[PDB]
């Protein structure tokens, strides 16, 4: 349903963008 | 007649280019 | 009504903790370990 | 050098004709 | 509204803590005090974030009527 | 019906591409860093093709090439077959989706026959070419830079420009772009309103358009035909290299230092490019 | 004489002329004639200033694909080389002056074709977006035929008027400039791809209905034009020794050794193209009899 | 707040970014840069 249709994309995207945000700092 | 929202979005997309050019110029001037 | 309140509460619990979970996952030595990606020190 | 002169007059007359016609556009 | 304000404040607090940790202990590292080191301060900031969320949410659960 | 047969597969392909572009590495498959984690940027990141250590094995998760492990399954490069196969499955699913939408509405399916071109392009470039090749290590990577590297490799090893099929595909692509631009421009010019444009082209281009349906068919048909011929040419390259090489000019130029043709210089570039990688 | 001008500006002629056509037709006809003659029977045009003449004419042993109107000589450089500056016809033929004449008269002709298009469009009572669309191929042709030779400082490295010449020019361009990594060729690629996509979709929609459209057609026609404008500007920038992104050796390790990315492989391929052989210390035969 | 101009949702997100996200990010980066020791 619409609930899954939105959450299946939303719930990993925030995780991934937080990951990339941290990688933007982990670089020496 | 008033502007259309597509015009506003296109204006933002166009304005993306001077932002990138300005970033490049500033980084060049930093050296 | 109360439904919107619960919607806001549910969307406030999860988003910050998810972002911070991602940040913690890649900040510690977990991203390299799980995915097999080598850390920059080991490179030869 | 005669070819140079011929080309000069040809191109000059062509451009002069074009500009003269454009300035007196009938329609 | 109180919950949202508290969550925003705790988020900004964690950002400030992380920035302080990044800029303070980036030189030589010692283990005499485990709080005054880059990894220790980063762990402190992460735990501080999660504790802030927990405390704000438990306070909201106590104050807010019903909603269950 | 089939509209739910592609959504999970397409979403899984997208998720696999996103996971590969930021976490997995190509150190044990190409000796390169190809994700954000190592320090690569948007243009550099790529889901690299599998290494040349297995051949045509698909590197399944439950297959013995990884034995259920995930770190190994990512290091062996099974993410490339995962992404490519799921993407192809979802793409044929959308083919059937357009088919069934047309069936439900009751009009002739023309979006499907047009979309067939991308299907052929994908199945030829990413699946059939490596099948005709030694293994997946020569298959193109899922990256902006990987695509360019694959293009240059095919130029070096096949002289793909000289192939008639890529030539006619280039013609089809450029004709499609020209027809798109000209149709949009003429519509916003007359903004029926066809007689004005028809007279304008009859007096400008001489050979004007008979009807707007004819022009719409032509802009539908030129790029799809170009893509189909390009895919057929790649498939031929897999089986039988269809490059008309004028060996007469080659011999004429080999021992005559006073003769040269741009074909000879293209051959020089190709053979030097071959010799460059030993 | 007024009858002649009345016919010229007449919107009733079988093939329209207009006042721009009065200058378009001679230039286009001249360009076609001299291009055909140069394609058929031009002598071997030396192109690099060394003892390696290059032949691009059919009568000199070339087929249709291999035929190409050879660019000018490196001896010419960027200098204007008309026939009267040639002490005789043979030197002008052997120095690639036909190429310069063709390109100059053809550029004038396409500009006048634009003018004729606009003139007919306004005389017919229509807002002229057709020339706004037609400007993109003209801009690309000018960038790749006039701007690039000037930026590179010579007419020798211009695109030959031939199928094989086009491929050689493109490959040498990629080797010397890395156009693929430059964002503006990607903008052009996206423009042409979107043009093809919109063509296919719009044709399918119209034919499936055979028995927002305004802005739809507007953006449909506008995307490829903008893409072509951007790629022409990119080529013009590349003319003055500007190149695409160089992400090579941009990732190191804890010690300082390069890790390598796909951009590094692209750079290696470009270097391989720009020298059509191997590198040093690859065991040349030491002793020869 | 809302208005009758086209794309009325743009201020809703653009203004908070230019008011909170952008200032926070730039001050964070500037504080990090002005404090990096060595390499004077
Ligand atoms: C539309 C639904 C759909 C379809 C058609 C496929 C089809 C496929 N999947 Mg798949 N998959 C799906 C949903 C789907 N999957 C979902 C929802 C998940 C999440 C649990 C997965 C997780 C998954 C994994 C982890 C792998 C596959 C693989 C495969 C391929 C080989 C497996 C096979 O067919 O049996 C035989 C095949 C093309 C394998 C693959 O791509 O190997 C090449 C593989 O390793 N799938
Ligand atoms: C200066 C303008 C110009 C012209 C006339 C051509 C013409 C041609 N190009 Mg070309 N090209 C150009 C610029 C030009 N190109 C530029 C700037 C680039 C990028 C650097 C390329 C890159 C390119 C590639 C990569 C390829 C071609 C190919 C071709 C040929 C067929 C494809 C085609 O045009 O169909 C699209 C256009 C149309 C369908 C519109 C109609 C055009 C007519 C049919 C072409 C005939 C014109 C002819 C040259 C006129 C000569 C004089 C006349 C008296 C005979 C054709 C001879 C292909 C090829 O080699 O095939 C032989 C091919 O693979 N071109
Ligand atoms: C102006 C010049 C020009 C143009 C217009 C084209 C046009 C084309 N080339 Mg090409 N090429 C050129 C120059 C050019 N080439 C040069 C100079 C080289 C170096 C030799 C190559 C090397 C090259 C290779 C190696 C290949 C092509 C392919 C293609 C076709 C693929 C289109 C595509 O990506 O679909 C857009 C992408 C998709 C539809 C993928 C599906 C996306 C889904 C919808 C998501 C297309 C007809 C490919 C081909 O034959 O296609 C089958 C191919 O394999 N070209
Ligand atoms: C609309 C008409 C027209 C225009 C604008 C041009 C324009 C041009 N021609 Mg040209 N030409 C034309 C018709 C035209 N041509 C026709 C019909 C013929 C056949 C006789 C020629 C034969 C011709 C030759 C043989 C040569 C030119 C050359 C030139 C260039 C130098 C201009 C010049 O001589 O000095 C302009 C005047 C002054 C500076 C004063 C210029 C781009 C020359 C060239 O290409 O140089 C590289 C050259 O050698 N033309
Ligand atoms: C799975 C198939 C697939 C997908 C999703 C894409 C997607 C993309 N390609 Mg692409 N491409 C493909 C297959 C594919 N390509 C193939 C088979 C070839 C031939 C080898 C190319 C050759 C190609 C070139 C030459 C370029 C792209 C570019 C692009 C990007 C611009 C958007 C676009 O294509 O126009 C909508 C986009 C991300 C452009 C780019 O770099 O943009 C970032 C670009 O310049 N592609
Ligand atoms: C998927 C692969 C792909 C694709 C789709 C493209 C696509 C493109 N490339 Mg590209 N390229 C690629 C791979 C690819 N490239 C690779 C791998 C390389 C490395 C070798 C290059 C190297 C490269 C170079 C070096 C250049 C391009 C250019 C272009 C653009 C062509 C613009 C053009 O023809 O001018 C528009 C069309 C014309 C100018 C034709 C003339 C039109 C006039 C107005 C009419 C002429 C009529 C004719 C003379 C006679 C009429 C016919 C009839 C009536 C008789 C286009 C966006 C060119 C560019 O950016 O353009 C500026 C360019 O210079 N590419
Ligand atoms: C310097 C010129 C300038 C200025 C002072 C403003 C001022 C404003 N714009 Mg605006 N805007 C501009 C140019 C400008 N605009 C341009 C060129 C565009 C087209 C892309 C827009 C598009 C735009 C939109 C779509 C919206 C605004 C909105 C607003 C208001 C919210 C605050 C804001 O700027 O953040 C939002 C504005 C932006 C993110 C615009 C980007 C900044 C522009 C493109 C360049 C500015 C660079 C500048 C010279 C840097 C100087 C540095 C200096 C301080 C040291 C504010 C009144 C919002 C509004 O009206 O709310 C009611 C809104 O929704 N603007
Ligand atoms: C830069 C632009 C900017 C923007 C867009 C806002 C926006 C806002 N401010 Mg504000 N503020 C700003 C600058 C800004 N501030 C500055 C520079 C100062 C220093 C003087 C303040 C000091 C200030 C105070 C002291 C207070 C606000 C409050 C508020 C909120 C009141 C709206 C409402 O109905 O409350 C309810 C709004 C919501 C429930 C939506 C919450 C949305 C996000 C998640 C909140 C984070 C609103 C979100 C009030 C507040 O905290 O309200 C919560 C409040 O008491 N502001
Ligand atoms: C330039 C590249 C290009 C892209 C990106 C593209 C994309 C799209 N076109 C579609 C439609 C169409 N395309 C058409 C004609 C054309 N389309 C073309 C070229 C493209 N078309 C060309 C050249 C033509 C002319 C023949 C038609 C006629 C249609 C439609 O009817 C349809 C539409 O309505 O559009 C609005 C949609 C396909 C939906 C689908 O199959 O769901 C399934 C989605 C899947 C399976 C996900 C794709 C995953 C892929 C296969 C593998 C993964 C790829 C990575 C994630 C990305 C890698 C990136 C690297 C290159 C760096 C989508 C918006
Ligand atoms: C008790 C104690 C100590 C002593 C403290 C004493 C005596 C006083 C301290 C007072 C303090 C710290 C007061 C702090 C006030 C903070 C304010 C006023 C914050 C306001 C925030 C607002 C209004 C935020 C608004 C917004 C948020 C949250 C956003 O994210 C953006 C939007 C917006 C701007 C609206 C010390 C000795 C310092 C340390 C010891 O451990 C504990
Ligand atoms: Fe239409």
């Amino acid at each position: 349903v619409r609930w899954l249709a939105v959450h299946t994309l939303a719930v990993p995207s925030v995780f991934f963008v937080g990951a990339i945000a941290a990688m933007q700092f982990i670089q020496r | 007649m008033a502007l259309s929202d597509t015009q506003i979005l296109a204006a933002l997309v166009v304005a993306l280019l001077p932002a990138f050019l300005a970033f490049r110029l500033s980084t060049e001037l930093y050296k | 009504i109360v439904t919107s309140i619960r919607y806001w509460v549910i969307h406030s619990i999860t988003i910050p903790m998810l972002f911070i979970a991602g940040w913690l996952f890649v900040s510690t030595g977990l991203a390299y370990d799980a995915f097999g990606t080598p850390r920059p020190d080991e490179y030869f | 050098l005669t070819l140079k002169i011929a080309v000069y007059i040809v191109v000059g007359l062509f451009i002069s004709l074009f500009i003269f016609g454009f300035l007196s556009s009938d329609p | 509204g109180g919950l949202i304000g508290a969550l925003a404040l705790i988020l900004v607090a964690t950002a400030a803590l992380s920035s302080y940790g990044l800029v303070t202990f980036q030189g030589e590292q010692g283990s005499g005090d485990t709080l005054q080191t880059a990894d220790g301060w980063s762990q402190f900031a992460a735990g501080f974030f999660v504790g802030g969320m927990g405390g704000a949410f438990v306070a909201y659960f106590l104050l807010e009527n019903l909603s269950v | 019906w089939s509209g739910l047969l592609l959504f999970p597969c397409a979403f899984m392909a997208l998720g696999g591409w996103l996971t590969g572009t930021t976490f997995v590495t190509s150190w044990y498959t190409h000796g390169l860093a190809s994700s954000y984690l190592e320090g690569a940027n948007f243009l550099t990141v790529a889901v690299s093709s599998p290494a040349d250590a297995f051949g045509h094995s698909l590197l399944f998760l439950w297959g013995p090439e990884a034995q259920g492990n995930l770190t190994r399954w990512f290091q062996i490069g099974g993410l490339w077959p995962f992404v490519a196969l799921h993407g192809a499955f979802g793409l044929i699913g959308f083919m059937l989706r357009q088919f069934e939408i047309s069936r439900l509405v009751g009009i002739r399916p023309y979006n499907a026959i047009a979309f067939s071109g991308p299907i052929a392009v994908f199945v030829s470039v990413f699946l059939m070419y490596p099948l005709g090749q030694s293994s997946w290590f020569f298959a193109p990577s899922f990256g902006v830079a990987g695509i360019f590297r694959f293009i240059l490799f095919l130029q070096g090893f096949h002289n793909w420009t000289l192939n008639p099929f890529h030539m006619m595909g280039v013609a089809g692509i450029l004709g499609g772009a020209l027809l798109c631009a000209i149709h949009g421009a003429t519509v916003e010019n007359t903004l029926y309103s066809m007689v004005t444009a028809n007279r304008f082209w009859s007096q400008i281009f001489g050979i004007a358009f008979s009807n707007k349906r004819w022009l719409h068919f032509f802009m539908l048909f030129v790029p799809v035909t170009g893509l189909w011929m390009s895919s057929v040419g790649i498939v031929g390259l897999a089986l039988n290299l269809r490059a008309y090489d004028f060996v007469s000019q080659e011999l004429r130029a080999a021992e005559d230092p006073e003769f040269e043709t741009f074909y000879t210089k293209n051959i020089l570039l190709n053979e030097g490019m071959r010799a460059w990688m030993a | 004489w007024e009858q002649f001008c009345q016919w010229v500006t007449s919107t009733n002629n079988r093939i329209y002329v207009g006042w721009f056509g009065t200058l378009m037709i001679p230039t286009l006809l001249t360009a076609t004639t001299c291009f055909i003659i140069a394609f058929i029977a031009a002598p071997p045009v030396d192109i690099d200033g060394i003892r390696e003449p290059v032949a691009g004419s059919l009568l000199y042993g070339n087929n249709i694909i291999s035929g190409a109107v050879v660019p000018s000589s490196n001896a010419i450089g960027l200098h204007f080389y008309p026939i009267w500056e040639a002490a005789s016809l043979d030197e002008w033929l052997y120095n690639g002056g036909p190429y310069q004449l063709v390109v100059f008269h053809f550029l004038i002709g396409i500009f006048c074709y634009m003018g004729r298009q606009w003139e007919l469009s306004y005389r017919l009572g229509m807002r002229p977006w057709i020339c706004v669309a037609y400007s993109a191929p003209v801009s690309a042709a000018t960038a790749v035929f006039l701007i690039y030779p000037i930026g590179q400082g010579s007419f020798s490295d211009g695109m030959p008027l031939g199928i094989s010449g086009t491929f050689n020019f493109m490959i040498v361009f990629q080797a010397e400039h890395n156009i693929l990594m430059h964002p503006f060729h990607m903008l052009g690629v996206a423009g042409v791809f979107g043009g093809s996509l919109f063509s296919a979709m719009h044709g399918s929609l119209v034919t499936s209905s055979l028995v927002n459209s305004r802005s739809l057609h507007f953006f449909l026609g506008a995307w490829p034009v903008i893409g072509i404008w951007f790629t022409a500007m990119g080529v013009s920038t590349m003319a003055f020794n500007l190149n695409g992104f160089n992400f090579n050796q941009s990732i190191l390790d804890s010690q300082g050794r390069v890790i390598g990315t796909w951009a590094d492989v692209l750079n290696r391929a470009n270097i391989g193209f720009e020298v059509m052989h191997e590198r040093n210390a690859h065991n040349f035969p030491l002793d020869l009899a | 707040m809302d208005g009758s101009y086209a794309a009325s949702y743009l201020p809703w997100i653009l203004i908070p970014m230019v008011g909170w996200l952008f200032p926070a990010v730039t001050m964070g980066l500037l504080f990090i840069h002005i404090e990096s020791e060595g390499e004077g």
